[PDB]
């Protein structure tokens, strides 16, 4: 059709993968085409209307994974963000009909796509993480083995050591998931929280990922709050037993989760939880003293405390009170 | 902040 020939002839002139070692004229010539015709079809794809017609699919997604799915260690990052921003901008047209990109795009294509997160170029795991999040939102037949391959990828890290670098990314991915749960949490999903997303808690490299991972958390008890115990006491099991800075992330953790604690579930666990809250009040680590006394500031904690502060507060000031 | 995702 004349113009889709076109996108479809500058789609395929951008799976050229060209380099002139003996000519820094030419492959700069070779570079900035590549660079122009990307730049012209995200435009193209971006702002006009019924141009993504039913031969443009195979072409994209093949463009797309002969130029990102590498070998990982980039330098031409100027490249490879205008792919990620012209698939970006082809999943998130309105023209975009995922009945017809399903057959492209596949669990050999998801597989591929995740095995980028492990980029040390938090701009590409960005692009990954918005990328991938489109896919599994409109691509109903690849979020079960979404799911699956991410939860091996976490299943790996953990226990078979095997470091990544998009742990974070997934995380926040994990957490846009969690928030749109059907109302009976499905027992995988229950399984997942208490076997997967606790035990990341104890991970070394916790500092990393942990803003996105107390949201999961936090996220999973808004839909769920019977899940609420056997969370608080393995974060207080995963708890530093040793005095140290990485206090305040549990602190942060913990009083993010009593912000959306239900007062039967804080009854259960409000005697272990100030126990150790009292510790860290007592810590020799200012920093870590300092965060747990911010606690009082929170009115709805405050709430919880003074409808059993017949038990909370003999364990906070025991020189002051009993039992 | 990433939109969140319907379970089906």
């Amino acid at each position: 059709a004349d113009q889709e020939k076109l996108f479809i002839q500058k789609l395929r002139q951008c799976c050229v993968l060209f380099d002139f070692v003996s000519d820094p004229l030419s492959d700069l010539k070779w570079k900035e085409v590549k660079r122009a015709a990307l730049s012209e079809m995200v435009e193209y794809i971006t702002h006009n209307r019924n141009v993504i017609t039913e031969p443009i699919y195979p072409e994209v997604v093949h463009m797309f994974a002969v130029n990102m799915f590498r070998t990982l260690p980039e330098a031409a990052w100027p490249h490879l963000q205008l792919v990620y921003e012209f698939f970006l901008r082809f999943l998130e047209s309105p023209d975009f009909q995922p009945n017809i990109a399903k057959k492209y795009i596949d669990q050999k294509f998801v597989l591929q796509l995740l095995e980028l997160f492990d980029s040390e170029d938090p701009r590409e795991r960005d692009f990954l993480k918005t990328t991938l999040h489109r896919i599994y939102g409109k691509f109903l037949g690849l979020r079960a083995y979404i799911r699956k391959q991410i939860n091996n990828i976490f299943y790996r890290f953990i226990y078979e050591t095997e470091h990544h670098n998009g742990i974070a990314e997934l995380l926040e991915i994990l957490g846009s998931i969690i928030n749109g749960f059907a109302l009976p949490l499905k027992e995988e999903h229950k399984i997942f929280l208490l076997k997967v997303l606790l035990p990341l808690h104890k991970v070394k490299s916790l500092s990393v990922y942990h803003p996105q991972l107390a949201y999961c958390v936090v996220q999973f008890l808004e839909k769920d709050s019977t899940l609420t115990e056997p969370v608080v006491m393995a974060l207080l099991k995963y708890w530093p037993k040793t005095h140290s800075p990485k206090e305040v992330m549990f602190l942060n953790e913990l009083e993010e989760i009593l912000d959306v604690i239900e007062p039967s579930e804080f009854v259960k666990i409000m005697e272990p939880l100030f126990r150790q809250l009292a510790k860290c009040v007592s810590s020799p680590h200012f920093q870590v003293a300092e965060r747990a006394l911010y606690y009082w500031n929170n009115e709805y904690i405050m709430s919880l405390i003074s409808d059993n502060a017949a038990k909370i507060l003999p364990i906070m000031f025991p020189s002051l009170y009993r039992n | 902040k990433l939109s969140p995702i319907i379970e089906d």
